[PDB]
RNA sequence: CUACGCCGCGACGAGUAGGAGGGCCGCUGCGGUGAGCCUUGAAGCCUAGGGCGCGGGCCCGGGUGGAGCCGCCGCAGGUGC
RNA sequence: AGCCCGGCUCGCUGGCGUGGAGCCGGGCGUGGAAUGCGAGUGCCUAGUGGGCCACUUUUGGUAAGCAGAACUGGCGCUGCG
RNA sequence: ACUAAUCGAACCAUCUAGUAGCUGGUUCCCUCCGAAGUUUCCCUCAGGAUAGCUGGCGCUCUCGCAGACCCGAGCCACGCA
RNA sequence: CCGACCCGUCUUGAAACACGGACCAAGGAGUCUAACACGUGCGCGAGUCGGGGGCUCGCACGAAAGCCGCCGUGGCGCAAUGAAGGUGAAGGCCGGCGCGCUCGCCGGCCGAGGUGGGAUCCCGAGGCCUCUCCAGUCCGCCGAGGGCGCACCACCGGCCCG
RNA sequence: CUAAGGCUAAAUACCGGCACGAGACCGAUAGUCAACAAGUACCGUAAGGGAAAGUUGAAAAGAACUUUGAAGAGAGAGUUCAAGAGGGCGUGAAACCGUUAAGAGGUAAACGGGUGGGGUCCGCGCAGUCCGCCCGGAGGAUUCAACCCGGCGGCGGGUCCGGCCGUGUCGGCGGCCCGGCGGAUCUUUCCCGCGCGGGGGACCGUCCCCCGACCGGCGACCGGCCGCCGCCGGGCGCAUUUCC
């Protein structure tokens, strides 16, 4: 007998996409080959992002992409997002952008192409830069979801600002006792 | 699909996943939200603070239509007209400013979140916020009220 | 159903869906010279266990 | 019994609801019957507008 | 594309037989008759197959032409070789190797032709 | 009787599936894999005149 | 080289309550598919018959029987004592 | 996230260019005990919520295969010599 | 006492599949991980909620991935116990 | 020959002098609806959804499928906060001015601030080459340092409502 | 708004009734209690409770006749494809029982591991595989190679010649009469409603097929010419080749 513990032997991680999308599986084959046969850690990151789930691949807005590509030294670089580019109607001027994405919204695609931009799929990205040279790897806001407002410490604990689960929002729904000093306590 | 559920895997195990000691009984603890102040008080206080008691003034015969007042922000303000409108106004030689009728678009109040592009515009709304009016005046526009 | 350049004229809001992989020819993609120049050499020798004499 | 975080739910199923359950399996038949009645009325008032006044 | 069609039919196909912990494919142009991307006789732009002749002598070598991929009526060219075994194997070797027409199927086709000819020759006593 | 026998599918997804089926119907390998005996058909996207 | 494939190396293997995965384990019916099987004998049943799988189980031989039945890809359960 | 040099801000403090705090640049790697190990972080969550035993410490009791605690291990959940 | 073998409230049907913190049962295989009988509150002490112990799903990072056979060419990871 | 007590169950503890089980066949117990929560897959995406209605030889299938678009009414999301009346989310630099009084009047720009971490990406002195050299032609690898920094975390500022 | 008076179709409901159609439902312990002389038999004074129970065969062709017995029941015979289907008769499991055969038996049986003995079967077991090349021997036969003709493929070709394809680029000859669809873009300052609408225009955005050119390419969108290679068919080649 050996004095070891077996509760952490199996590492919980994605080894393949849970999706059955055949196009996604083909480009997973492509990036599996590239990550194996190249030393580019960019290919490894892209492969593990392809394995990920939809909540772990949040959409990237056009405004955030523009803001991140506007940073100094990122001129003439390819913006790579493993996910969906989303049009942002809050931005007025769209610069010329060369972007690779898994999906592009129709309106965002129209705006990018009208601004003189270029849109690439991931196979085209592999052909253009197999090692991922000259790329800006971007991600959408991972915690930009409604569930993360409920996650955290319990609402009925001091110094917690986590949203409770209420069927309705109003003055009658969870506002009296434990929410103001006039009714028992507040914390 | 019933073939994908735990019941198909729990065949042959006597307790069906509910334990031999505590078992699966009818209603231990009560039915529904029973004992929210007595023996489920910790759960209720921990996850639903404010649940018990009255706060505020009650109002009989509430009509939602009376208080109906949708809002639009200045950052989404220019999305209410066509792209042709904005480009024509921007490249216009004369200082003519387009009119945006948020009541026509389905909004009653204009709120001031965001910023506007540097070009004048007339905005027709039922209500304006102070910062929305200030930001519209900043770009050389005007705020006009409707009923 | 429309082209990718034309929206469908008999469905009033529909356009053809887009490809997330333009070229699905994995063989030609992998055998393309620009992919091949970036690769390290294959490690095709099998190293079986050595009996510890 | 409550279990960890959750929404306080109040189902209105304490009042013997299964005696009064309205299924909609006759919805396509009802649509067919209404269409037939519309067509019969339109034939009855031949040159007059079908929708009415 | 071949890879896309393979992802479609790798597990859902009328030619797919899954029995006795084995798998087989019964499409017409499959040497070795195995369910595999390399040996599938429908998904590739160029394919080669070896069949017995209509009469029980010789072999028929069928190859897929390059142009009419969507035109199945004229997509396949069939030649009949009714020579001795060594000459037949030489002809198949030249059709695959000299033309560089799928050189990865050369020994599969040669072995299948040998099997067909051995089945065709009269039995012993 | 109230088993919820019916499912509602998004219109965009239904159109997507129609497009996929149509695209697959023009590939000889997929129709052969459905087992439709297309070996002497002159052209798989088989189009005949309106006289039919 | 069925890439959901194949190959290499190293360490490890108790288990109630409980959780999860896999099942080319099993039952019934539906959509496809096997130019599937069948009065030259289906289902069921019996068997000191031959085997396969760790196992759930399955295949084949012999008999009885006399009209229907099964494999695979999906779907759905009034699905295993 | 350490040390050491300068410099700036303050409505706090104040004999004082004072004290304190913050901020901005710069220079220092012998990585400032041994040993071992890859870590961090989130969501959902079942069962349980009768325990018992042994060394030692220990309370009540004449004592108890009694009743009650502390520490570790075990049985429960565990076969084998 | 008796009131059709029924009487400290008959018989029949229905509400009614009344409720049960209590008793009994709870149906195929293999693989992996694997407990608790403790804290706080409860007309609580054969029960719950709550924390703890468990499992599952991950995600963020660290050492590099080496030479096509082969061949290292003061300084040797984030961090943890 | 060696090993081997009867299973199920409650239990700290069952072979128990604890309960159920004479035997066999067939039947026999986590289901459906609704509502939540989280995870996963798919489509579209600041939108999304026709589910109610309507139009299509009314009907073998078809009680299906298809379509509506001035049928998107409406639901959910896109704004919160307050009991309520109500109110309702843009800042940083260069300046000339009152008195740049810890602040009031404008310009020019840019467009959600900063610190510390931060996958990835970029630059990169210097190295790795062949029969050799004085002399530069093209690109490949390693590379001390430096730079822009995704998501996310900690913190400091800012804005909205009471 | 006009109570204390009144009527009124449609859209709506329908587990009873009449007549229909259908089903990813059940399949004789299931599905209605009831597939059948079922609300029947039967039970209770009554209110009321309430079953079990489908299957010979294609056709009765339902076993004539002889024989023992008082008969039930048998032995023959006969019908049938089959009575090893004989009027509660399709198939015919288990529990349990009879008989036959084999084995065994004083620690109740039964069980796990390991052998041994016996037995029923299986192995076409019983002179033990095959097959690639070469050597030697003894026989056959088109024909072996190379050349000629024809056909068909693969690859390459400044695009050799077209057909084109993608992205732009020009004049818009080209469309609101003689190509569309949209715009919260401007208008009669030419047209019918009070100085107050609906049309028709212009512009813009996507277009459409076109006249053509330049850039990249023949691409996995195809043809024609060449060049090379390969295969096949027919000739010649009839022997130190080739094949069996
Ligand atoms: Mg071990
Ligand atoms: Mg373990
Ligand atoms: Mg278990
Ligand atoms: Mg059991
Ligand atoms: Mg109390
Ligand atoms: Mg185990
Ligand atoms: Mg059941
Ligand atoms: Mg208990
Ligand atoms: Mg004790
Ligand atoms: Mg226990
Ligand atoms: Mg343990
Ligand atoms: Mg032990
Ligand atoms: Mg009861
Ligand atoms: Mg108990
Ligand atoms: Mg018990
Ligand atoms: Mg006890
Ligand atoms: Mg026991
Ligand atoms: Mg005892
Ligand atoms: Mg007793
Ligand atoms: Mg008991
Ligand atoms: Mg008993
Ligand atoms: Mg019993
Ligand atoms: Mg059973
Ligand atoms: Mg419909
Ligand atoms: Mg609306
Ligand atoms: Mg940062
Ligand atoms: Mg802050
Ligand atoms: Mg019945
Ligand atoms: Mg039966
Ligand atoms: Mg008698
Ligand atoms: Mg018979
Ligand atoms: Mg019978
Ligand atoms: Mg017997």
């Amino acid at each position: 007998g050996v004095d070891i513990r077996h509760n952490k032997d199996r590492k919980v991680r994605r080894k393949e996409p849970k999706s059955q999308d055949i196009y996604l599986r083909l480009l997973v084959k492509l990036y599996r080959f590239l990550a194996r046969r190249t030393n580019s850690t960019f290919n490894q990151v892209v492969l593990k992002r392809l394995f990920m789930s939809r909540t772990n691949r949040p959409p990237l807005s056009l405004s955030r992409m523009i803001r991140k590509m506007k940073l100094p030294g990122r001129e003439n670089k390819t913006a790579v997002v493993v996910g969906t580019i989303t049009d942002d109607v809050r931005v007025q001027e769209v610069p010329k952008l060369k972007v690779c994405a898994l999906r592009v919204t129709s309106r965002a695609r129209s705006r990018i192409l009208r601004a003189g931009g270029k849109i690439l799929t991931f196979d085209q990205l592999a052909l253009d830069s197999p090692k991922g040279c000259g790329t800006v790897l971007l991600s959408g806001p991972r915690k930009g979801r409604e569930v993360y407002r409920h996650f955290g410490k319990a609402p009925g604990t001091p110094h917690s600002h986590t949203k409770p689960y209420v069927r309705s929002k109003g003055r009658k729904f969870e506002r009296a006792r434990g929410r103001r000093a006039s009714r028992g306590y507040k914390n | 699909p019933s073939r994908l559920r735990k019941t198909r895997k729990l065949r042959g195990h006597v307790s069906h996943g509910h334990g031999r000691i505590g078992k699966h009984r009818k209603h231990p603890g009560g039915r529904g939200n029973a004992g929210g102040l007595h023996h489920h008080r910790i759960n209720f206080d921990k996850y639903h603070p404010g649940y018990f008691g009255k706060v505020g003034m009650k109002h009989y015969h509430l009509k939602r239509n009376q208080s109906f007042c949708p809002t639009v922000n200045l950052d989404k303000l220019w999305t209410l007209v066509s792209e042709q409108t904005r480009v024509n106004a921007a490249k216009n030689k004369t200082g003519a400013a387009p009119i945006i009728d948020v009541v026509r678009s389905g909004y009653y109040k204009v709120l001031g979140k965001g910023k506007l592009p540097k070009q004048p515009v007339i905005v027709k709304a039922k209500f304006f916020s102070r910062r929305a009016e200030e930001k519209i005046k900043s770009v050389g526009g005007a705020c006009v009220l409707v009923a | 159903y429309g082209t990718w350049r034309k929206a469908a004229s008999l469905k009033s809001n529909y356009n053809l869906p887009m490809h997330k992989m333009i070229n699905t020819d994995l063989s030609r993609i992998l055998k393309s010279p620009e992919i091949q120049r970036a690769l390290r050499a294959p490690r095709k020798k099998i190293h079986r266990r050595v009996l510890k004499k | 019994a409550p279990s960890r975080n959750g929404m306080v739910l109040k189902p209105h199923f304490h009042k013997d609801w299964q005696r009064r359950v309205a299924t909609w399996f006759n919805q396509p038949a009802r649509k067919i019957r209404r269409r037939k009645a519309r067509q019969a009325k339109a034939r009855r008032i031949a040159p007059r507008p079908a929708s009415g006044p | 594309s071949a890879h896309l069609q393979w992802m479609v039919v790798r597990n859902c196909s009328s030619f797919l037989i899954k029995r006795n912990k084995q798998t087989y494919s019964t499409e017409p142009n499959n040497l070795k008759a195995r369910n595999s991307f390399r040996y599938n006789g429908l998904i590739h732009r160029k394919t080669v197959g070896v069949e017995p002749a209509a009469d029980g002598k010789g072999v028929v070598v069928v190859i897929k032409r390059r142009s009419g991929q969507r035109k199945p009526a004229t997509s396949y060219v069939r030649t009949t070789i009714n020579k001795n075994a060594r000459a037949t194997l030489s002809s198949i070797r030249h059709m695959i190797r000299k033309n560089k027409y799928r050189p990865d199927l050369r020994m599969a086709a040669i072995r299948r032709a040998s099997a067909i000819l051995r089945s065709q020759k009269p039995v012993m006593v | 009787t109230w088993r919820r026998w019916h499912r509602r599918v998004n219109t965009t997804q239904k159109r997507y599936a129609i497009c996929s089926a149509l695209a697959a119907s023009a590939l000889p390998a997929l129709v052969m894999s459905k087992g439709h005996r297309i070996e002497e058909v002159p052209e798989l996207p088989l189009v005949v005149e309106d006289k039919v």
